């Protein structure tokens, strides 16, 4: 794996001189209940921004896999997001989409992870101009803090990813301080995690298509709302509904 | 003094005329009174060969008078008279009272509207040591301390949870020499825990559902004789194996009304010990609650949570507000069968904004921390809501609120600080709130395919086990939630599993199910809970950290069964990978994920097959590390499993419930052991 | 605006009974005022509450009393009245404002007597007959009604006899498809082609209704194939702004 | 279509001369299986009446032998269904296929309509499912058992029916009538994955009748009659039926 390579070793490049040895037959919800919710979330998100509040977002790679990418970029770009919490995959997938227009097809994916490790961090791949757009791009430009927490499933990982889960929890917690809204977009594990840490009196929006996730918004109906459509659609609507000024 | 006497009543006016239990349903006027007579006569006559039998006069218009087991409870010269829940049986009370009075018994009557239905719902230990009392469907929990005082006996309370077993004597039967005949499925986990503390395993005779719906616990025991309706051969061997002689007599016309042998009798000569006196474990506490109770269904929320948790209530007063839009106020006497249950209930009501009577307000209890990152026994588990605790008479706001934590009290220059902390952050010297005093808050695979795959995978597990191969299982907490953990621990125990790869949560919930019978506070004997609490599994996390490892938890005796138990007992290597959502974590969880990946990969070497039991995050991680030519079975209920990408040859996927799969899997591995 | 006082009994606080009653009232368009509350002495004692109900019109009052009847609410001993009866004058059609039966055991008051309804079924009417064997009340489905029969209208003189605890994909793969379908549908219309639509009531239940209307309105649809439900649900949405709540639904079919 | 063929017409046979020009947990399903089994046993002993309404998925999924065993052993007093469930069950027993898919395998690259159209045509030739059993060409299955043990069944027509069978009621006013008549005195209704028919049957049933509703799609949530008299389980219908007969067996042990 990439992180086990030692300076000095020879590594195969290009595609000459390679064959495989397979056997033979080896080889042989509701929707405008959503713009309902959206229209509300949009307005809450408005006034918190104006009032100098603090919004936190958790996000899974599914944001990138649907259209969600550039929409989250705008949000962070236009002052709506004061922190972003995720894992390895959301950062690598965003960077793959912006650096190549693809979203995992493994060559593109691994080439991204290797490049960011070559430069030594995501902020350095931005200072050096290899990253010029996207979710992670905006965070660095606009100095929005992010924490990427490791998982048992991580390729690489990126240098930025916190593979010590104890410190990862403490970094999540610290950045959650004073949060008024937590925006949770298809972030599966990270949503539950953030939930656990967050006290009442904090508005929490939860989006996923699995309406079996929104099930686990076991707080008020006045401090929790859960919708069940894809974040692409959601973040899309949320962006043009926000744009209506 | 050694002569035994029963009260019965002949079925002259017997029939099924109404429906007040599930057995009666569909059975109205389907009773054959001739067959009822000859069946009653059979019992009467077998009973007269071993005892005395007195009779009440039968009374037209009260068919269920034949079930004298519910007339009251007699101990010595005292009888507490039954008070029936349903009015269809309330007209029996005068006729029972009259018989009891005419036979010289001192008759105690319960308050009106407080139900209690007699020896049918309360059963003496046969060596007179105590009284077993049921509640849940008929008798009320708050009748129990009356029994203790009036009959002067220790009273133990058991909660019934199956509506087919609505009287204690339908699923519970103390016997001579201390043997017990019961049906575990009729009780909740706390009640079962209790039975298991009081009656030794060699003296427990837990019966099967086939025997229980023939009313095999509804048994009359004289000395070494047990009389019932129908007994399986398995049951007969069990009983006569320990010295009882079994007598079967058909009682099916009475099963149509929901009773059998023991329901048709009442033993009025019961052993009185001089050393035996009143004793109540039932506790009660009065709370006050205010808001829009009728409006937001808050009062109905709270009462539901009390019953569901195994407690009971009496609303003492309800008062509508001043004007039309005002807040309502209630005062509720809350009752529990034990302190442990009271603490679960009060935790749940604190959360809702209930508060103590001014006269009963108390300081929070404190116990010190003596180990870093370990809380003392019975620490209070915080919630997401704003919280004040009462220290030295003063209510103070808790800081850094957060849900699955403890509350630590310390002295500082500027006064007392009350702080919410997670378990691992607790430091020696700190004082932590325990108990519940002084606390308030301020607020799609077809059937055909699943069977075929179960055939294949079973055949392959058998094959690999015989060959000295290596099977690796990766499983998530849903395996335990869904109810499939005994199936998993059986696989591990019988040698089909060589390594277990998982996370923090599956280990916690499986130890939780085996220590308490709950997974995330939801009792497993029932499929349900009005809510479910975090007290049970946080206590697990804290206990294991106190010991220092799951292995130390097994060596000490506090873990006796389950998945993790079997891994330890049969030296099966397991790896627990950390995640961002982990409570605790357990001492055994690897929170360095570079090390985790390494350990996963090492235990994956030489694997011939991998079982992936509903844990997406871990199944992908494990898949990523495995080369082709390893067989992979992937089970999850969400079709997006479609990440089984390696072809028909070496990766099969099935879309169904994981416990259901595991259930059929062990079943299939059994019928391959027939020859 | 109309007011009534109802009475409710049972285990009101722990069953959620009185909570459900208040919810129905407010959600259906009325308002309530709890006048009094007698608490039972023990948990199994019965409790009673008297509640004033307001509605903005008669139509909404009877909609609300209907839902309350199911939960077992009654008129005061003093306010009991006979059910209003109106005759059937055309086979298979009920008189305006006929009461719509539910699945629960029902009694009606005729000539001061409470009478059990036979052949109880939901979404029917109740017919009253004087027979050689006395008064007969039976549920009938609308199409079984015969000219001459008397049928209960309004909501007076009706109570239920329940026991106690009786009563206690991807998305812009879509605008992908859409954009294609839209264009095909365009040129077929222009070319004088022929488009056929099948449609289930789910079109109406979501927003779909008026959108399908436009399509048919602006020449895009040359035939429509469906069932009973799509037609009744469309007509309910346009005639009342509701979409099945059974009174609205049955009133449409009867009309 | 088959019913439009007139005597005298010549019809192409064989294949010559033809070308074309182109989510309930495990714990809950078991508990409900306990309850429903106990209730079926109870009702059978009492001389009660259990009514089953079932759709073709029962047969597709592979649960028909379980259903025909229930009917054979006396737990079912009436069967209410449609054209399709009758066709596929006779198809499975005559050929081992449901919609051309071999049942010995869980799979088919495609699956053809030849097998069940041959069933529809054969039964119309005899004139009834009953005549199909008397002649020997139907020897097993759901419909077989109904005929052999004289269990009344009603088959309601629908818009999607091929054929139909001679036994299908294509006048739906009559269908509703026949459904309602066979529903009188029912103590329990089993609803085995057939939404259209389960709703129709529900609409006609008064409260106080026990209703078990089994379907794999949670929207079953149309079980509206309360915890007391309507239980719903979300799982595969054949799997349910499999555990159900298994549970009815171990209640026959003593
Ligand atoms: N001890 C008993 N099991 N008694 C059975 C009583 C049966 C009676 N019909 C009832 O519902 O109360």
């Amino acid at each position: 794996i990439l992180r086990d390579l030692k300076a000095g070793e020879q590594v195969i490049v290009d595609v000459l001189g390679i064959r495989t040895i397979r056997k033979t037959e080896s080889r042989e919800s509701s929707e405008r209940r959503v713009e309902l919710v959206v229209e509300q979330v949009a307005w809450e998100l408005r006034k918190i921004r104006d009032a100098g509040g603090k919004v936190v977002v958790t996000a899974g790679p599914v944001v990138i896999h649907t259209g969600g990418g550039e929409h989250l970029s705008r949000l962070i770009r236009e002052g709506y997001v004061q922190a972003l919490l995720g894992g390895n995959a959301i950062a690598v997938h965003d960077i793959e989409q912006n650096m190549m227009g693809t979203s995992l097809g493994h060559r593109h994916h691994l080439k991204v992870i290797n490049t960011i490790r070559r430069h030594g961090s995501i902020a350095k791949g931005v200072e050096s101009g290899i990253i010029r757009s996207g979710v992670m791009y905006e965070c660095v430009r606009n100095q929005i803090p992010f924490v990427l927490a490791g998982s048992i499933r991580d390729d690489g990982p990126l240098p930025d990813t916190q593979m010590d889960l104890i410190k990862a929890q403490e970094e999540y917690a610290k950045h959650l301080e004073g949060a008024e809204m937590i925006l949770m977009l298809s972030s599966m594990l990270h949503s539950i995690g953030v939930g656990n840490m967050t006290p009442a009196g904090v508005k929490m929006v939860c989006v996923d298509i699995n309406p079996a996730v929104t099930k686990l918004s076991d707080r008020g109906s006045i401090e929790s709302v859960g919708v069940v459509t894809d974040v692409g659609l959601f973040l899309s609507l949320l962006t043009q509904q926000l744009d209506k000024l | 003094t050694s002569r035994i006497r029963f009260l019965m009543c002949p079925p002259d006016h017997y029939d099924v005329d109404y429906v007040i239990n599930p057995w009666m349903e569909g059975n109205i006027h389907k009773s054959s009174r001739d067959r009822a007579v000859e069946q009653w006569q059979g019992l009467y006559q077998i009973l007269k060969e071993h005892a005395i039998v007195d009779l009440v006069t039968p009374q037209k218009g009260w068919p269920d008078l034949v079930f004298t087991a519910n007339a009251g409870l007699v101990l010595g010269d005292n009888v507490v008279l039954s008070r029936f829940l349903h009015k269809e049986r309330q007209g029996e009370e005068p006729y029972f009272k009259e018989w009891f009075e005419g036979n010289g018994y001192t008759v105690y009557e319960l308050p009106k509207d407080l139900p209690f239905e007699g020896a049918g719902d309360a059963l003496l230990d046969r060596e007179g040591r105590w009284l077993w009392a049921g509640y849940g469907f008929r008798s009320e929990l708050d009748s129990h301390p009356y029994l203790a005082k009036w009959l002067d006996i220790e009273v133990l309370s058991l909660r019934l949870i199956d509506e087919r077993f609505y009287h204690l004597d339908t699923c519970f039967c103390p016997l001579a020499n201390g043997y017990l005949l019961y049906y575990p499925g009729a009780f909740d986990s706390y009640s079962n825990r209790l039975i298991e503390m009081r009656v030794a395993p060699e003296k427990r005779i837990a019966i099967a559902e086939a025997d229980a719906v023939n009313f095999a616990c509804n048994t009359v025991n004289v000395e070494s004789i047990v009389i019932m309706n129908k007994a399986s051969d398995a049951l007969k061997q069990s009983l006569t194996g320990v010295g009882f002689q079994v007598l079967e007599t058909p009682l099916t016309e009475f099963l149509k009304a929901g009773g059998a042998a023991k329901a048709l009798t009442l033993r009025v000569t019961e052993p009185v010990r001089d050393e035996v006196h009143a004793n109540v474990y039932v506790e009660s506490r009065i709370i006050r609650i205010e808001g829009h109770l009728l409006d937001s269904g808050l009062i109905n929320r709270a009462l539901d949570m009390i019953v569901d948790t195994g407690g009971s209530f009496q609303v003492l007063n309800f008062n509508l507000g001043e004007q039309r839009q005002s807040t309502s106020a209630a005062e509720v006497k809350v009752s529990a069968p034990s302190h442990e249950v009271m603490e679960e209930i009060i935790s749940l009501l604190i959360d809702l904004g209930a508060v103590d009577l001014p006269q009963d307000e108390r300081d929070a209890k404190l116990e010190p921390v003596i180990q870093d990152g370990v809380a003392p026994d019975d620490f209070y588990v915080s919630t997401i809501y704003p919280t004040e605790v009462r220290i030295n008479g003063q209510w103070i706001k808790v800081e850094n609120q957060r849900m699955d934590g403890a509350i630590a009290i310390t002295q500082t220059p500027n006064g007392l600080l009350a702080q919410c902390k997670i378990l691992r952050d607790l430091k020696a010297g700190e004082q932590v709130i325990v108990d519940v005093l002084g606390i308030r808050t301020i607020r799609v695979s077809s059937e055909r395919r699943v069977e075929l795959v179960v055939e294949q995978v079973a055949w392959e597990l058998r094959k690999i086990r015989d060959a000295g191969g290596k099977v690796v299982v990766t499983a998530g907490p849903v395996v335990i939630h869904t109810g499939g953990g005994e199936h998993l621990s059986r696989l591990i125990r019988e040698g089909y599993v060589q390594a277990l790869l998982g996370g923090n949560a599956i280990a916690v919930h499986d130890i939780e199910q085996n220590m308490m019978g709950t997974s995330l506070g939801v009792d497993m004997k029932r499929g349900v809970a009005v809510r479910g609490g975090h007290r049970h599994h946080l206590k697990v996390i804290n206990t294991i950290r106190r010991h220092g490892s799951i292995a130390k938890g097994v060596e000490s005796g506090i873990i006796r069964s389950g998945v993790m138990y079997e891994c330890v007992r049969n030296q099966i290597p397991f790896v627990l990978a950390g995640s961002i959502r982990d409570d605790g974590p357990l001492p055994d969880t690897q929170m360095d994920l570079i090390k985790a990946q390494e350990e996963y990969a090492k235990h994956l070497e030489g694997a011939e097959m991998i079982l992936m039991l509903s844990s997406m995050l871990h199944s992908i991680g494990v898949g990523n590390m495995t080369p082709a030519g390893v067989k992979m079975v992937c089970v999850d209920i969400n079709p997006a499993t479609k990440l089984s990408d390696r072809g028909s040859i070496e990766s099969v996927g099935v879309v169904t419930d994981v416990g259901l799969f595991l259930s059929l899997l062990t079943q299939q591995l059994d019928k391959l052991t027939s020859p | 605006v109309e007011s009534r006082i109802i009475r409710i009994e049972g285990h009101l606080l722990d069953s959620g009974l009185i909570n459900r009653a208040l919810d129905m009232i407010v959600d259906t368009g009325g308002s309530f005022q709890v006048l009094n509350f007698n608490l039972g002495e023990q948990r199994q004692s019965t409790s009673a509450a008297e509640v004033k109900v307001s509605a903005p019109s008669h139509e909404v009052m009877e909609e609300i009393i209907s839902l309350l009847i199911d939960l077992g609410a009654v008129d005061l001993p003093q306010d009991e009245r006979d059910a209003k009866l109106e005759p059937v004058i055309q086979d298979g059609v009920a008189p305006d404002d006929f009461y719509v039966s539910t699945i629960y055991p029902t009694e009606v008051r005729i000539n001061g007597q409470w009478i059990k309804v036979e052949n109880q079924r939901m979404d029917g009417a109740i017919a009253i007959t004087q027979t050689p064997n006395g008064l007969l009340a039976q549920c009938k489905i609308l199409r079984d009604l015969k000219a001459g029969e008397q049928v209960i209208v309004d909501v007076l003189g009706i109570r239920t006899i329940r026991k106690t605890e009786s009563r206690e994909s991807s998305e812009r793969r879509v605008e992908l498809v859409v954009e294609q379908v839209a264009w095909e549908l365009r040129k077929i219309r222009d070319a004088g082609g022929k488009v056929v639509v099948t449609a289930g009531p789910v079109v109406i239940h979501t927003g779909g209704g008026e959108h399908l209307s436009r399509l048919i309105r602006e020449g895009y649809v040359q035939a429509l194939l469906g069932g009973n439900a799509i037609a009744v649900h469309d007509i309910e949405q346009n005639m009342m702004g509701t979409s099945l709540g059974h009174r609205h639904h049955l009133k449409v079919i009867n009309t």
